[PDB]
């Protein structure tokens, strides 16, 4: 379903700049406290993430950082099929949570696209 | 405000016994129980550690705290005679993989910041 | 050497067990110091303390002695024969 | 843009780079340093500078609903470019 | 209609428990102590430890109480009042279908009468309470611990105890066995400060001193 | 997608990855942040 | 009129054996309680209303794998909550944690009057509004 | 007496009359939420959330600003109250911008708070909102003027209690602005505060500007450093890691403000840092090595020196308790120069006496005094909250405030008598006028600066002063529990030093010149390597090396004031303790627990071993040290008077000036301020001008 919940990822603005402005209501709302974020005045400004990564072995896949954001930054695509072999590859970085909103794009925008009035 | 309800023992006499018979039945167990849970301690090493956790709990001198020390070891001995607690279990007591831990001042020092 | 290096005294603020050494100091002080200018009395005033006196001589060693309900004389006296040790 | 270490590793968009001894590099021997390229300090500065010509401009950064919370920024200073926090797109007056 | 979302308020249901509740206080005046109803129809009857048997009983026994169903059993640790601990008896009626509760107060040491006999389900769960908060059962059948793993310590449920525990396991080659290990987070538990300090009931206000 | 074309954009990759897990192309984790209290570099010259 | 054998207990309570906590714990923690003083960026005031307790903190070394900020002691994020004060110290005694007394700082009330914004001769006249 | 009876929503209290209607519901606990009025502020009824409904009254009333009068008791549930406060924050959260997410003020906006409280939970408003373009006012705080609500906090604080009245409002209507309207620098001592007034995200902290939400921040108690005021705050630490100082409330100490050096010192402990134990190489480098070698060295060369030939000069944010240990090994070596930066005349009565370097009547006596005497001194700099102290006294209590020295200005209209301290004397004879009013004034006040003390003659100013002060105390003017004598202090760390019987200022070490030296925290720099002999095993303690740490033997790093858990002293003498907040960096120790395993290692081993052991032998040295939070009683000034009047040391005529004279010296003081950035960025912003340090405040 377009609601399915899955690997979480990062997205970014039709200009390519990330949408996190890392209100940090995402790591506030985490049951599991698999979030954590360290902001910073970037040299343009705007206030991005120095850190932003998610311990998938302590996520417990609810979806609630996705309705927490505000401006649709953080969410969790339509992959299932990230096994890995060692421990040390399921605790994601910001960079791969990057990539991640990089790869699986396409689906994540048709998937708003077709879910966002329900939310 | 003084005036308290008793568990079992009256006074310090009786929670005396209490500890007596519990020692009994520790020293009669520890023997048994290297033999059936193929334990690595050596039955000497095995009635000192008895006598040391007893000796731990030298200070208390409240009635009603005896009692709760000596079911808790009722319930520690019903745990160990009927095979409900496993070998890991008899061994947690005797710190094996724990490394030692430094007791002066200047060890503290060096090591890092702790009381 | 073992002359006495510094002399605290710890007097109480207005508990009458401390009034004495609060004389003491409030007429027999300030010839006591023009005797030995270079002498740290020094005097660590507080609250409900009893009256009590430091004396460290050398290498770390320290005297104690209380003072409690000492009278200006005997507090004289206390100051005295220890003053006068001067080793 | 990403660039190369002394050593030789890619820095990040937040300037991580790990130093000449920097024992936790053997993460990255028989691996890679993921990085990002698409870098989001740049992405946003060769938009153009929208020229809409009025006092307070309102931004959603596009999408409608789909953007960022609707701000409205002030096109008042004349030495610089009015910017919504959240988006980044430069708005400026169009030289009055 | 004009309270769409507030829940709706029944007030016959509230009369007729505290109806109740004056007569439960009335039958048994050794015991109880303050009896009082809930504004969402639940009541609550606060009692004397001594009376864990006697009231169950009579809760369990009279004709024109008929209360035979332990729904639950609990402690609820709060380290501020003198008697830290206080014990729930949660008991449902079949003839006059109802929820009743019952509440009794005791510290560390007092020892508080195991019911079991009024309602042998509450074995179990009395177990858990020893198991769990160190509130010790007098002649308790087997008052043996229940949840917790084998040769633990303390009470987890007390609220003094850390949410982490004190001590994990894990392999170790050196003994060949899982070993037991003072506690080392690999990334600590972040306490957020909620709550924030505006006052957001005005009805509950704590009288000032 | 041939009937129903994903909207084009710059950032998305131009070439899909499966999951590089277990070849030398995995990813591994690391920091990704700055240094904390930095030190204080010793002087050159000498002691006198 | 309560009868249950009841026996005279002069010495104070002692369940620290009781209570599990490690030796080290025990002994070398120092708890201190004290009225939370409130977030000077705010004015609510509800919150400095009860009688908190928390230890004393220790080592934060960080992780070499994100530089997370692991501890090694459990009771550091635990703070527990009291009415008064005199029940936060004799769950501090009882328990035998070594522990430390801050009084209730409260606010003066002081004397306030908008009649003070504007004077005759006073210097306290405002100069804007 | 005169207290009316005054009901609140039902039960009434006991009510001073004058008290307004707030303080009145404040009685009982129940509280009215508020925007404009501030308790240690002039009230405005600006933000009309204080509006409540009066029984049988037809209208609200404000209470902010609201006589209560008989009976009169206060609805504050009222339907019609809450009717006011919803529409009252409809209209105040009209405009309001969506920058909950990006603002800082999130989690904590009071703003926020009051509407998930007493609010609406939808939004009517059709229309679009007004933007406020942003004035940028300084490098320290960030500016968004379009969340502003206009409650015209900052502009009183600017007015009352900073004194820098630029802070105003523009315009009128819905278009007013809140500003400087000229791209003004408001940059006061205590322009920081400002950040804390604000009750929305329009005025927030620029180095701390959006690096962590303040629902995840742990908050310590702890004491200010920086001065010797000794300020209470709280430092917000997330992760193991300093972000931020905030100020805490004590009516006696700084009452809810600190000052911009105090706030915006945390980014000096991130830079240059002591973590590894250094000794000099083959070539006179210091290289990073282990414990054991260090202490070795340490150990080996001072069992080879004993007598006077060691000494030991405390720096400026040392610790008692490190002082105490400090001393007492130095002791079982007979090494008796235990010296600090800062020098006090000890001609006389000197360090034995707790009446002759304290803040005799604490900082809270000035709120009742009459007339002030500044002793060249610069409190605006030496000690801002102090000086604010001053002037919210002279503002309510009319205080007629007159100094002797530099004419540096001091927000309000002090009397400038000169700067030649010749006057000084005159002052004792009498033939001065300001006497008169020394006499005539009830109770009289005169207070001497420590770094008036340091100049030269700093004897025979303090004769003079104490002279003084026994003039005006022979008349029956001041009572018998008022003191007079008052010396202001600047360095925290010198008054505990000074009670502990450290001998005041370097001298000792220049009359017989040392060997071992044990630099601990000095920073100052009065001892350099020329004055001292050749071959001089210069230890230097500390975590900020800047200036001991270069001319050092090994370097022995230690911990900050934010890292131990040791105790401070402020200029009055009351004794706080400061908590330990994070961890100290890399290997670097306690300040007392290295000099005990410095003792333990060398032989002559000390007696205590944590924490509460040395607070005791402490307490064995001085009983006042202990006890917290609390001014001990110091008296004994007449005999003290009595015991120096013998030197003359005829006073120099150099004009008295401080050393701090312009608000661009306030910042760069110590080795934390030196270390921090923002302090070079604000100390620059100062110098040149208004257009150099403009952050972006939007992001
Ligand atoms: S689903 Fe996302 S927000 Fe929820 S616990 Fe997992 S990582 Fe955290
Ligand atoms: S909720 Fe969204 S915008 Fe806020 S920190 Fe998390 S990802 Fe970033
Ligand atoms: S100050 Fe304004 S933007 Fe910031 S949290 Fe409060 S209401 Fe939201
Ligand atoms: S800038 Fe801040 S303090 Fe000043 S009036 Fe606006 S909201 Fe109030
Ligand atoms: S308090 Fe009523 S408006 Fe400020
Ligand atoms: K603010
Ligand atoms: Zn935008």
């Amino acid at each position: 379903s377009p609601r399915f919940r899955g690997e979480h990822a990062l997205r970014r603005y039709p200009s390519g700049e990330e949408r996190c402005i890392a209100c940090k209501l995402c790591e506030a709302v985490c049951p599991a406290q698999a979030i954590t974020i360290e902001a910073e005045p970037r040299a343009d400004g705007s206030r991005r993430t120095t850190r932003y990564d998610i311990d998938m072995t302590k996520c417990i896949y609810c979806g609630f950082c996705q309705e927490a954001c505000p401006v649709d930054a953080i969410v969790e695509g339509p992959n299932f099929e990230f096994s890995t072999e060692t421990h040390e590859e399921l605790l994601y970085n910001k960079e791969k949570l990057l990539n991640n909103g990089d790869k699986w794009e396409a689906e994540i925008a048709a998937n708003i696209q077709a879910d966002y009035l329900y939310r | 405000g003084t005036s308290v309800k008793p568990i079992f023992s009256r006074d310090m006499n009786e929670a005396k016994r209490r500890v007596r018979e519990l020692y009994r039945a520790w020293y009669r167990e520890v023997p048994n129980t290297v033999h059936l849970f193929q334990l690595d301690i050596s039955v000497k090493q095995g009635r000192d550690k008895v006598r040391e956790m007893f000796m731990k709990n030298a200070h208390v001198t409240d009635p009603r705290v005896v009692d709760l020390l000596v079911i808790k070891g009722k319930m520690e001995l019903e745990e160990t005679i009927n095979v409900w607690k496993q070998r890991t279990h008899i061994m947690r007591f005797f710190h094996e993989t724990e490394a030692p831990r430094p007791t002066d001042f200047l060890s503290k020092f060096y090591v890092g910041h702790d009381p | 050497k073992l002359g006495l290096r510094e002399i605290r005294i710890h007097l109480c603020q207005r508990s009458p067990g401390s009034q004495g050494v609060r004389d003491f100091i409030e007429k027999r002080y300030v010839e006591l110091k023009k005797a030995n200018p270079d002498l740290p009395i020094l005097i660590r005033e507080c609250s409900d303390v009893q009256p009590k006196l430091w004396a460290r001589y050398a290498f770390g060693q320290e005297k104690n002695v209380s003072l409690n309900n000492f009278s200006a004389d005997q507090v004289t006296r206390t100051l005295e024969n220890v003053l006068s040790g001067k080793a | 843009g990403v660039r190369t270490s002394p050593t030789g590793e890619k820095v990040t968009h937040t300037g991580q780079a790990y130093d000449d001894g920097d024992y936790r590099r053997v993460r990255f021997s028989d691996r890679q340093k993921e990085v990002n390229e698409n870098f989001a300090i740049d992405l946003i500065a060769e938009q153009p500078v929208s020229e809409v010509g009025s006092r307070v401009i309102s931004c959603d950064g596009g999408g409608g609903a789909l953007g960022h919370p609707r701000v409205y920024i002030n096109l008042d200073k004349e030495t610089k470019t009015g910017t919504c926090g959240y988006c980044g797109l430069q708005f400026r007056q169009p030289h009055h | 209609d004009t309270r769409p979302t507030i829940r709706p308020r029944n007030d016959v249901v509230h009369k007729q428990l505290s109806a109740f509740g004056q007569y439960v206080a009335e039958i048994l005046p050794k015991y109880v102590q303050q009896v009082q109803v809930s504004c969402f129809n639940e009541l609550e009857i606060f009692i004397h430890p001594d009376g864990v048997i006697p009231v169950l009983t009579f809760l369990r026994d009279h004709t024109n109480a008929q209360f035979k169903s332990l729904a639950d059993l609990t402690a609820v640790d709060v380290p501020t009042r003198q008697n830290r601990f206080e014990i729930v008896y949660n008991l449902l009626s079949l003839r006059f279908n109802s929820q009743i509760r019952v509440k009794t107060y005791t510290d560390e040491l007092t020892p508080i009468e195991s019911s079991v006999t009024v309602y042998k389900a509450a074995n179990w769960y009395e177990r858990e309470i020893w198991d769990m908060f160190g509130v010790f059962f007098a002649n308790h059948p087997d008052l043996r611990r229940i949840l917790t793993g084998y040769g633990f310590e303390g009470h987890p449920f007390r609220k003094d105890f850390p949410l982490s525990g004190y001590v994990e396991l894990r392999y170790d080659d050196e003994v060949k066995r899982v070993v037991a290990e003072p506690v080392e987070l690999a990334q600590e538990f972040r306490k957020f400060d909620l709550n924030s300090p505006w006052e957001a009931f005005p009805a509950y206000r704590q009288p000032p001193e | 997608p041939t009937t129903k074309p994903p909207t084009a954009r710059k950032y998305i990759w131009t070439n899909h990855k499966f999951n590089v897990s277990g070849t030398p192309q995995q990813y591994v984790p690391y920091s990704t942040t700055r240094k904390k209290i930095q030190e204080w570099v010793p002087p050159s010259t000498p002691y006198k | 009129t309560q009868d249950t054998q009841l026996i005279a207990v002069d010495e104070k309570l002692d369940i620290t054996t009781l209570t599990g906590v490690p030796e080290e714990h025990i002994k070398t923690r120092k708890v201190r309680i004290f009225v939370p003083a409130r977030n000077n960026m705010q004015s609510g005031v509800n919150n400095t209303k009860k009688w908190k307790m928390e230890f004393d903190t220790r080592e934060r070394w960080e992780n070499p794998l994100m530089g997370w900020s692991s501890t090694a002691d459990p009771l550091s994020n635990l703070v527990l909550t009291f009415s008064t004060k005199e029940d936060a110290v004799a769950f501090a005694e009882k328990n035998g944690w070594s522990f430390d007394v801050e009084e209730r700082k409260v606010p003066k009330p002081k004397s306030k009057s908008y009649g003070a914004n504007f004077s005759w001769n006073k210097r306290t006249r405002v100069s804007t509004k | 007496s005169n207290l009316i009876e005054v009901f609140v929503d039902g039960q009434s209290v006991m009510v001073e009359p004058g008290t307004t209607v707030l303080q009145a519901c404040e009685k009982v606990g129940m509280q009215i939420p508020r925007f404009c009025y501030h308790e240690r502020l002039s009230v405005a009824g600006n933000c009309r959330m204080c509006l409540v409904e009066i029984e049988k009254a037809p209208k609200v009333v404000a209470a902010c600003a609201m006589p209560v009068m008989k009976g009169w008791n206060i609805l504050t549930n009222s339907e019609k109250s809450k009717k006011a406060r919803e529409g009252v924050m409809e209209f105040l959260l009209a405009n309001h911008p969506l920058d909950c997410p990006i603002c800082d003020q999130g989690g904590e906006c009071d703003l926020q708070d009051q509407s998930m409280m007493f609010g609406s939970d939808r939004s009517r408003f059709l229309e679009g909102k007004r933007a406020v373009e942003d004035k940028n006012i300084g490098p320290l705080v960030k500016t968004i003027m379009t969340r502003c609500i206009q409650c015209t906090r900052c502009i009183r604080f600017a007015s009352e209690i900073a004194g820098v009245d630029d802070l105003g409002t523009t315009g009128r209507g819905n278009d007013m602005q809140v500003g400087t309207y000229i791209e003004k620098m408001f940059m006061s001592e205590l322009s920081g505060n400002i950040i804390d007034i604000c009750p929305v995200g329009a005025l927030t902290s620029k180095p701390y500007a959006f690096t962590a939400r303040p629902w995840e921040t742990r908050k310590t108690e702890s004491i200010d450093v920086m001065d010797a005021v000794g300020s209470n705050i709280v430092v917000s630490t997330r992760t193991g890691e300093v972000m931020r100082i905030l100020p805490r409330m004590h009516e006696d100490i700084n009452e809810e403000w600190i000052s911009d050096k105090t706030r915006f010192a945390y980014d000096g402990l991130k830079r240059q840092r002591l973590t590894q134990p250094m000794i000099r190489n083959e070539k006179g480098l210091l290289t990073y090595t282990t414990w054991e070698d260090a202490l070795s060295r340490v150990a080996g060369m001072l069992q080879s020196f004993q007598g006077n030939d060691v000494a030991a000069i405390a720096g400026g944010l040392v610790d008692a308790e490190a002082l105490v240990a400090l001393k007492d090994l130095l002791n079982r070596v007979d090494s008796d120069s235990l010296c600090t930066e800062e020098v006090f005349p000890t001609a006389g009565a000197g360090t034995d006496l707790r009446s002759n370097y304290l803040l005799n009547t604490t900082i809270a006596g000035v709120e009742e005094a009459d007339v002030i005497l500044l002793v060249g001194t610069n409190p605006r700099f030496e000690a801002p909250l102090f000086n604010a102290r001053i002037r919210k006294s002279w503002l309510h209590n009319d205080l007629k405030v007159a100094l002797i020295g530099s004419p540096v200005d001091l927000t309000y209209r002090y009397d400038h008598l000169g700067d030649s301290p010749k006057i000084l004397q005159d002052i004792a004879s009498g033939n001065h006028p300001f006497s008169q009013i020394l006499k005539e004034a009830k109770k009289p006040m005169v207070v001497l600066g420590s770094s008036a003390l340091q100049r030269s003659d700093g004897t025979a100013i303090l004769a003079a002063v104490s002279n003084i002060a026994q003039n005006i105390r022979l008349s029956s003017g001041v009572t018998g529990d008022w003191k007079v004598m008052n010396i202001l202090h600047r360095i925290a760390s010198q008054v505990a030093a000074l009670d502990l019987g450290y001998k005041p200022g370097v001298e000792a070490i220049r009359k017989n010149p040392p060997k071992v030296l044990f630099l601990l925290g000095a920073d100052g720099g009065c001892i350099t390597r020329q004055d001292l002999p050749k071959d001089c095993f210069i230890i230097y303690q500390g975590h900020h090396g800047d200036v001991g740490a270069p001319m050092a033997d090994v370097i022995l790093p230690g911990a900050a004031y934010t890292e131990k858990s040791a105790t401070y002293v402020n200029t009055e003498g009351r004794a706080q303790q400061t908590k330990v907040a994070v961890t100290p960096p890399g290997l670097a120790r306690e300040d007392w627990k290295i000099i005990r395993a410095l003792s333990e290692i060398a032989g002559m081993t000390l007696p205590y071993d944590t924490l509460d052991q040395v607070r005791s032998r402490l307490e064995e040295v001085s009983p006042n040290l202990v006890r917290y939070d609390d001014v001990e009683g110091a008296n004994y000034f007449q005999q003290a008077n009595e015991l120096s009047k013998l030197v003359n040391q005829q006073l120099l005529a150099d004009p008295l000036v401080p050393p701090q004279l312009t608000i661009k010296d306030f910042y760069m003081t110590d080795s934390i301020s030196r270390a921090s950035q923002t302090m070079a960025k604000c100390v620059k912003a100062v110098t040149e001008g208004i257009q150099a340090v403009e952050e972006p405040s939007i992001c």
